[PDB]
RNA sequence: CACCAUGUU
RNA sequence: AGUGUGGAGAUCGAAGAUGAUUAGAAACCAUUGUAGUCCACACUGCAAACGAUGACACCCAUGAAUUGGGGAUACUUAGUAUCUUUACGGGAAUAUCCUCAGCACGCACGCGAAAGCUUUGAGGUUACAGUCUCAGGGGGGAGUACG
């Protein structure tokens, strides 16, 4: 249920500003600890540095060796 | 004249539904419920003619069982039914 | 408690259509509860009703001819200027064809067809159909 | 057939059982009755539900009882209702 | 355990309901009998649908058997029971007259026709 | 080929009965698929399998595999019907469910969104269809406007011959037994709505086994 | 059987781990300020 | 998970009370509440047929006037306790609503 | 339905009509009581079992036997009975109307089963009792079949079209509902003229035990 | 109403 | 339940003890027993603190009951008793009918994913608007960390 005054607007107002935060997604976009924690900082690409070559076995049920490098 | 129609009075209507005589309800192609009665009208003598009067109840109304206060009802206005007896 | 007394009048005459009654009692009535009567009257949607005095808000009753499909009142009064009427008829109307949503303007409680006509705008107070 | 209860005309049956409240035009349900001293023959007029204890002026004794309803009048005194109007 | 299949059963009926006038209470010439009017391989089967048919046959004596339609006696009950006494049922009550209750009394006043002439109050 | 076994099914072989807004009318049942092939005349009536999957009952021995089969039917000119059978094997499921969508089939009612030129292009009025937690609502939409709605109940409403009309979907719409099936009801509603061309009261007519009842009893006794 | 199925310990006793070692944290951080 | 009774499997409407004071079980001695508690009241014989015609020959006070005293005890178990002693079985889900006002 | 659109009183309850029915007790209730009932009950007795208003039992009777009488082609009418009390009460029925009839346990399937080989279709059902008759109206509910019952003072009025108060316990009043009826049938057709008395016994309607 | 723990992906 | 300070301390009884049972059993069972359980005063503010269902208001079909208080004994008005009865006594309880308020039962629309709900709504909602308010946004991490 939900408040239906004519005058009710800030109510309203203040009920979705709450509320928005609860969606993962806009909180994500609005909040800084995702860019913070991201190795390319928001960005599509990033260049680096090959530190070695790795191999990184697949999950179960697949079975495989994954070649993977350290960046 | 009931039904839909264009500026040049083509009745573009498919059919046109029978209306319950009690509810003024359309009475659906799937019902399968609503039922039809025909009661006989007498002549002066105790004898029927060949004319009936026919009336329309919807299905909804006889699962609820009001079907027969509706008929009494209708009865009573169309002029078959006495609604009270007279003075003894 | 009681906060709108339309919108209880016409819940109860929307009630009684669904249920087939041929008559219903309204509880509370006002003015605009008369007037708005009178809009569906006029259209045919309604029978006649009969105002009782009882030295207090009165009651009405309603003889309903079964061709009502449901009559409500929209809270909050919502403003509808003149353009706003094709977009009141599109989100609460069954089609353009048939329907009509009732207004209090200026020159009176009214039909938004009759309002369009003498080109006033108004509060919207309900809708037949 | 039967009759069908018109509501803006119902039927005396069904509107004598409805609450004073529930009727069509709601009213009292009390009066007013003429109550003579059982000892005095002065009359003096007595409501149907009244709660404070009512004297003869003249008597200076009770001439009803209060109860959860209707007042309960004392024995051998006459009384009469008096028209509602 | 000996209980009679359905196999066996519904030929005894049939059989009864077609030779009942050939039919005993004797096995051994219901045997004989069921043997020409009977058309089946087993031997056991035919001596089975005697011994079922001889126990209709049994119970047939005493009353009714529910699944055997005997077209004869079904007249004579039906004979008997459309004999309609020298007097209507509805007779017999009127002329000793009708006690009805106060509250019927009190219906019929109210009718246009009045007190039935031949009804008194009990 | 076809022996009738209703008195509605003789009438129709005998010719008494000519169309199907008769038997609508009086909203008598439809027992044999035969009555709808013969009052549609030929060609008009067409038919596609809209679904087939298959269900599954778990038993001692493993588990039993059945085939679903929904069928759609309509000479899109206001008939539409919808069936579905359960059959062991695909081919016998898809026959029964042909059968069931002919016994289904009801009239739909055609409007027009603005001006009443030509012939109706869409449904006269708002309606929703509910099955399970499907629920499908048709709004009338002007003309050229095409039918916009997800893939299966715009075959529906094809086969119906709603030409424009605005659709909304809410519920699992994933689950087809009931999508199909709350299209179906919508379009059932149609005839359905008291609208004000509809005021007029009509003289009743007579039941078509009432009007040749005489005839029908010919039948019986030969 | 009363409730569904836990996917984990009884959660009681899971509060009772965490209150313990909420317990334990609080202490560790008395000794060091 | 699903409501398997709408009493809850007790006597106590959603707005008659608020707690229903527990008693012990019959046989183990649980606290359940009163109203929930299946509840018997048992009228039993001192002695058996055998046992109770051995006595009254013996008696000059005990006979075919006077009747040897009975037993009389509420007795009220836990859920667990009246199902293990047979006092109350599962039942069909049809016939779980079927209520007796007496003993029969 | 004595109102005849001429106005005259053919059709009205006499003396004779009504005096059989205070005869045989077809106007005594089962002390028990349904609201769709209730507009046809009269009054209460001292003993508890309520009395049937004769005139409205009279008006039902008279717009069944009108109902039946417009079947133009008998064998559409089927009336059934499941409490054996109708049982010969319906046969006789039958015989002097030519409508079909059927007692005993109904057959489920009857009016829906369109292959069963004793699907049957009529187009206006009798009943004696709509609570043990339930099975025959529910299924007539499937088919468009109006349904015409007598119903005591407890009886349930779903899918009953045509109600008929009347005490549908005994077996002279079970008769004497179908022989008013069948008179009142053959009377509204011109088969009987409506001054001299019916010759048929209402005795021959009595079920009497088949030993 | 003694004691009946477990089963590689 | 727990905490503080005074009381009280029969019963039962976290901890603990002993005896069994067991592969093990400091578990279930047996015998005990501390804190508690009880009271006064002062803290604590958590419960499946549940109808897992926020508050106020409107409409809403049927049958049998129950608690408290009253009234009666498209119609112009429609019945009836029983028991006790020298002082909390012009009494008390009953029977029939009506009524207002309260906890509810079997059960018509309608609603719901279903289980089920139903004048006691979870009904009167895509034909979506009586008023206010609280909370939720895949599962975990976690009602954890930090303040
Ligand atoms: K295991
Ligand atoms: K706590
Ligand atoms: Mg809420
Ligand atoms: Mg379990
Ligand atoms: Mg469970
Ligand atoms: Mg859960
Ligand atoms: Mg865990
Ligand atoms: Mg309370
Ligand atoms: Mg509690
Ligand atoms: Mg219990
Ligand atoms: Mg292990
Ligand atoms: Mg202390
Ligand atoms: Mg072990
Ligand atoms: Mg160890
Ligand atoms: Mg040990
Ligand atoms: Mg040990
Ligand atoms: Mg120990
Ligand atoms: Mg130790
Ligand atoms: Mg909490
Ligand atoms: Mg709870
Ligand atoms: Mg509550
Ligand atoms: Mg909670
Ligand atoms: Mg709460
Ligand atoms: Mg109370
Ligand atoms: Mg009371
Ligand atoms: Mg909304
Ligand atoms: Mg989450």
């Amino acid at each position: 249920t939900k408040t239906n005054g004519q005058n009710a607007a800030r109510k309203l107002v203040r009920l979705r500003c709450r509320n928005r935060w609860a969606d993962k997604g806009w909180k994500r976009a609005h909040t800084f600890s995702a860019r913070k924690a991201n190795p390319f900082g928001g960005s599509s690409h990033a260049k680096g540095i090959v530190l070695e070559k790795i191999g990184v076995g697949a999950k179960q049920p697949n079975s495989a060796i994954r070649k993977c490098v350290r960046v | 004249t009931i039904g839909m129609f264009n500026e040049e009075g083509e009745n573009v209507d498919l059919y046109i539904p029978r209306k319950c005589h009690a509810t003024t309800t359309l009475i659906e192609a799937h019902d399968h419920a609503a039922v039809q009665i025909s009661i006989a009208n007498v002549g002066p003598n105790g004898v029927i003619n060949g004319t009936t009067t026919t009336l329309c109840i919807a299905g909804y109304l006889r699962s609820q069982g009001e079907s027969d206060h509706a008929i009494n009802h209708i009865t009573i206005d169309r002029g078959i039914m006495r609604i009270k007896t007279g003075k003894p | 408690t009681m906060m709108s007394v339309l919108a209880n009048a016409l819940r109860t005459i929307a009630s009684a259509e669904r249920r087939g009654k041929r008559q219903v009692l309204i509880r509370p009535s006002s003015k605009v509860v008369v007037k708005f009567l009178q809009v569906m009257q006029k259209h045919g949607y309604i029978g006649e009703f009969e105002i009782i005095d009882d030295h207090r808000a009165g009651k009405i009753v309603v003889n309903l001819n079964g061709r009502l499909n449901k009559c409500g009142a929209i809270c909050p009064r919502f403003d509808c200027a003149t353009t706003d009427y094709e977009k009141w008829m599109k989100n609460i109307l069954p089609s353009r064809q048939f329907g009509f949503v009732v207004l209090t303007t200026s020159l009176g409680i009214m039909d938004h067809e009759e309002a369009r006509s003498r080109n006033t705008g108004g509060k919207v107070l309900g809708f037949f159909y | 057939g039967f009759f069908d209860a018109d509501l803006s005309y119902p039927t005396v049956r069904t509107e004598r059982m409805k609450h004073k409240r529930r009727r069509l035009v709601q009213g009292p349900n009390s009066y007013f009755m003429d109550v003579s001293c059982p000892r005095c023959r002065q009359v003096t007029v007595v409501y149907s539900h009244a709660t404070t204890s009512v004297e003869c002026k003249g008597c200076s004794k009770k001439l009803c009882r209060p109860t959860g309803g209707k007042a309960l009048l004392v024995e051998g005194c006459g009384y009469r209702r008096k028209p509602d109007h | 355990g000996k209980i009679r299949t359905k196999t066996v059963k519904r030929a005894s009926r049939q059989v009864v309901e077609k030779y009942y006038s050939k039919l005993n209470f004797d096995f051994y010439q219901n045997k004989r009998v069921i043997m020409d009017v009977t058309i089946a391989e087993s031997k056991k089967l035919k001596n089975k649908i005697a011994g079922y048919t001889t126990h209709i046959m049994k119970r047939l004596a005493r009353g009714p058997v529910r699944g055997i339609s005997l077209k004869l006696q079904e007249e004579e009950r039906e004979r008997r029971m459309d004999h309609a006494p020298a007097t209507s049922d509805v007779d017999k009550v009127i002329q000793s007259g009708v006690s009805v209750d106060k509250k019927t009394m009190q219906m019929l006043q109210r009718l246009e026709i009045g007190v039935p002439r031949r009804v008194k109050r009990a | 080929e076809w022996v009738p076994c209703t008195k509605l099914g003789r009438l129709v072989k005998a010719q008494k009965v000519t169309s199907l807004e008769e038997i609508f009318l009086f909203s008598m049942p439809i027992k044999e698929h035969q009555i709808v092939d013969t009052l549609i005349a030929e060609g008009q009536l067409h038919d596609e399998m809209m679904k087939i999957y298959p269900v599954q009952k778990a038993t001692s021995a493993g588990q039993r595999t059945r085939f679903k089969a929904f069928n759609v039917v309509g000479d899109c000119d206001g008939h539409i019907g919808i069936g579905a059978r359960v059959g062991k094997e695909v081919s016998l499921a898809i026959r029964a469910s042909m059968i069931a969508a002919k016994l289904n089939i009801v009239p739909v009612r055609r409007g027009y969104w603005g001006n009443k030129i030509g012939e109706p292009h869409t449904i006269p009025m708002k309606v929703t269809g509910k099955c399970g937690s499907v629920a499908v609502r048709l709004v009338p939409a002007p003309r050229g406007t095409g039918i916009v709605a997800a893939p299966v109940p715009k075959k529906i409403l094809e086969f119906a011959g709603v030409e424009d009309v605005y659709t909304s979907s809410r519920g699992k719409t994933r689950t087809h037994g009931n999508l199909i099936m709350a299209t179906f009801y919508a379009l059932r509603k149609t005839y359905g709505f008291l609208t004000p061309d509809l005021w007029a009261d009509t003289e009743p007519s007579r039941d078509p086994t009432d009007e040749h009842a005489e005839l029908l009893a010919e039948m019986t006794t030969a | 059987g009363t409730v569904s199925r836990p996917r984990g310990m009884r959660p009681k006793w899971h509060k009772k781990r965490i209150k313990r070692l909420k317990l334990r944290r609080r202490r560790m951080r008395q000794r060091s300020k | 998970m699903t409501t398997k009774r709408r009493n809850h499997g007790r006597s106590k409407p959603a707005h008659s009370r608020g707690r229903v004071k527990p008693i012990h079980c019959f046989n183990c001695g649980r606290l359940t509440p009163k109203d929930k508690a299946v509840g018997r009241f048992v009228v039993r014989r001192m002695l058996d047929a055998a046992s109770a015609r051995d006595v009254a020959e013996a008696s000059p006070v005990y006979g075919a006037n006077f009747p040897m005293p009975r037993l009389y005890m509420k007795q009220r178990f836990c859920i667990a306790c009246a199902i293990h002693s047979r006092t109350v079985r599962a039942r069909p889900v049809g016939n779980r609503k079927i209520r007796y006002t007496k003993k029969v | 339905m004595s109102a005849v659109e001429s106005g005259s009183k053919v059709l009205r309850m006499k003396e004779s009509d009504a005096q059989k029915l205070l005869a045989m007790r077809c106007h005594i209730g089962t002390r028990n009581q349904s609201s769709a009932m209730k507009k046809y009950i009269y009054g209460r007795t001292a003993e508890g079992s309520h009395i049937i208003d004769v005139h409205m039992m009279w008006e039902k009777l008279i717009l069944a036997a009108r109902v039946i009488a417009a079947v133009e082609n008998p064998k559409d009418v089927c009336v059934c009975s499941s409490r054996l009390y109708g049982t010969r009460a319906i046969y006789k029925f039958s015989q002097h109307v030519g409508t079909s009839f059927h007692g005993g346990r109904f057959i489920p399937g009857t009016f829906t089963n369109q292959i069963q080989k004793k699907f049957v279709q009529p187009r206006v059902l009798v009943v004696t009792d709509p609570r043990t008759d339930h099975q025959a109206i529910r299924e007539a509910s499937l088919v468009n079949i109006p349904v015409i019952a007598l119903c005591d003072t407890d009886a349930p009025l779903e899918y009953v079209d045509i109600a008929i108060p009347c005490n549908n316990r005994g077996i002279k009043s079970i008769g004497m509902m179908y022989w008013l009826l069948a008179r009142e049938v053959l009377r509204l057709r011109g088969t009987i003229v409506r001054s001299v008395p019916w010759e048929e016994k209402v005795d021959l309607f009595f079920y009497r035990d088949p030993n």
